[PDB]
């Protein structure tokens, strides 16, 4: 019932640097909410309790304010190991409730996408199927769009999207596009496209083929 | 020195019962109130119920009526069944004390009626076997797989640099994944590139040379 | 430390008991007159060889562990010791847990029989809160 907004939903940061999350409730849960860590899927960790009580063996420089409707949770100097996500809980009223969380993840200069396209490959047609893919990799802000092209037609359906998580190595971040189609679809059209758009330019990277070739 | 280990099948079928367990360790299953949280695939989380002291349980509205927590003193454990269960029951599982200091690893659960199925691999080169640059990519699609996971190589392992592989998703109730590595442009095709995948729970193990 | 009516209400509101599971404050302030006149140091003696501790007489049998009593379970996982603060956080987390349970506060005797279903408000009206 209760619902919790966290704000905001990502946050870019270099390890050093302060930050403070946002938290608020639809209604007033007096002290009654707490802060969860979780770098990933990984088990949750609780930090703060009761909005601001700090819990012995957390480090320092996580705290906790506020009251009513709106909360913080603050970290003073950010540490490598504190990236990945932000919840928080109420337990004022049942059922308990958590917000949408919010990513802290590695801030770094922004980098363009390298994209590459692939048709369908003779083995998946012989089997009735078309699939075509399109690798953007190590590319930085996450945030990019992508879009597919046929015959000059937009197209949506057919369409699967997979994302990694943010680069361990070089704190890019990488995105697979697949469009799948029957084989009888594949061949009634010639060209093929795959459209990357991202901060790093103005103009859209395209990326395509035709399948009477080359 | 309290631990938590949630345990139970990883996949339940549309319409049937899930049932999980949590082993406590370190205290007895009566010295605190035991939760059960669920986190799905998107991430967001739920706060499933909990059974206090008093053999008391509180369910969230949501799950209706599906759900019930109950314990055994005597193995200091306490389970979770959650009835009729669908597709979007699924997600990750963990017990979690109810003062939020102790949770488990937590497990996932899918639903799903799909049968074990093994993957068909697909091999991914550039248009008419071109090359511009210093440089090429390869890929590698795995498709129509049942469950997860599956475990992707290139070239046995020997090949491990400027690879990205990326997380599964769901199409048509199967799994498809792809792997992609980049190379000098005299690297390839001048030395073979093999795709090298495993999936466990269908005995397979299949190698696509690009 | 005996803390007045209106301060105590004032506090419990700050560690946010108004409306805590649907319990408004003069529930609270109203337990705690009756369970220890607002002493956070009352202790009282049981004959199980139990004690409760603090303005809300939490028992060290089942909720705090005083290492000295037999059958503890602490359930709010906290020393008694820490009940008898002029603090009161450590009184309010564990009486929440309390609370918690199917039993709410039922489980404090004094709150049933002189507190449990009169003007509650009439604890709190008067306050500055």
């Amino acid at each position: 019932d209760i619902v919790l907004t966290q704000s905001p939903a990502t946050l870019s940061v270099t390890p050093g640097d302060s930050v403070s999350l946002s938290c608020r409730a639809s209604q007033s849960i007096s002290n009654n909410l707490h802060w969860y860590q979780q770098k990933s899927h990984e088990s949750p960790r609780l930090l703060i309790k009761y909005a601001s009580q700090s819990i012995s063996g957390i480090p320092s420089r996580f705290s906790g304010s506020g009251s009513g409707t709106d909360f913080t949770l603050s970290i003073n100097s950010v540490e490598t190991e504190d990236f990945g996500m932000y919840f928080c809980q109420q337990s004022n009223s049942w059922p308990y409730t958590f917000g949408g969380g919010t990513k802290l993840e590695i801030k770094r200069a922004d980098a363009a996408p390298t994209v590459s396209i692939f048709p369908p490959s003779s083995e998946q047609l012989t089997s009735g199927g078309a699939s075509v893919v399109c690798f953007l990799n190590n590319f930085y802000p996450k945030d990019i769009n992508v879009k597919w092209k046929i015959d000059g037609s937009e197209r949506q359906n057919g369409v699967l999207n997979s994302w990694t998580d943010q680069d361990s190595k070089d704190s890019t971040y990488s995105m697979s596009s697949t469009l799948t189609l029957t084989k009888d679809e594949y061949e009634r059209h010639n060209s093929y496209t795959c459209e990357a758009t991202h901060k790093t330019s103005t103009s859209p990277i395209v990326k395509s083929f035709n399948r009477n070739e080359c | 020195e309290v631990q938590l280990q949630e345990s139970g099948p990883s996949l339940v079928k549309p319409s049937q019962t899930l049932s999980l367990t949590c082993s406590v360790t370190g205290d007895s299953v009566t010295s605190d109130y035991w939760s059960w949280i669920r986190k799905f695939p998107g991430n967001k989380l739920e706060y499933m119920g909990y059974i206090s002291y008093s053999g008391s349980t509180y369910y969230h509205p949501s799950l209706k009526s599906r759900i019930s927590i109950t314990r055994d003193t005597s193995k200091n454990q306490y389970y979770l069944q959650l009835n009729s269960v669908t597709t979007e029951d699924t997600a990750t599982y963990y017990c979690a004390s109810w003062g939020g200091d102790v949770w488990g690893a937590g497990t996932t659960v899918t639903v799903s009626s799909a049968k074990t199925t093994a993957p068909s691999v697909y091999p991914l080169a550039p248009v008419c076997g071109d090359t511009t640059g210093s440089s090429v990519t390869l890929g590698c699609l795995v498709k129509g797989y049942f469950p997860e996971p599956v475990t992707l190589t290139w070239n046995s392992g020997s090949l491990s640099s400027g690879v990205h592989t990326f997380p599964a998703v769901l199409q048509s109730d199967l799994y498809t994944l792809s792997s992609s590595v980049t190379v000098t442009s005299s690297t390839w095709p001048s030395q073979s590139i093999t795709c090298n995948v495993a999936h466990p729970a269908s005995s397979t193990k299949v190698d696509k040379k690009i | 430390k005996v803390f007045g009516r209106c301060e105590l209400a004032a506090a419990m509101k700050r560690h946010g008991l108004d409306n805590y599971r649907g319990y408004s404050l003069g529930n609270w302030v109203c337990a705690a007159k009756f369970e220890s006149n607002f002493n956070t140091q009352a202790t009282n003696r049981n004959t199980d060889g139990s004690t409760d501790y603090g303005i809300l007489q939490i028992n060290s049998r089942w909720w705090c562990n005083d290492g000295r009593t037999p059958g503890s379970r602490n359930l709010c996982n906290i020393p008694c010791s820490a009940l008898l603060s002029s603090d009161i956080t450590a009184s309010v987390n564990c009486a929440k847990a309390i609370v918690s349970d199917g039993n709410g506060m039922n489980a404090w005797v004094a709150w049933r029989n002189r507190c449990k279903g009169t003007d509650v408000q009439a604890w709190i009206r008067g306050c500055r809160l």
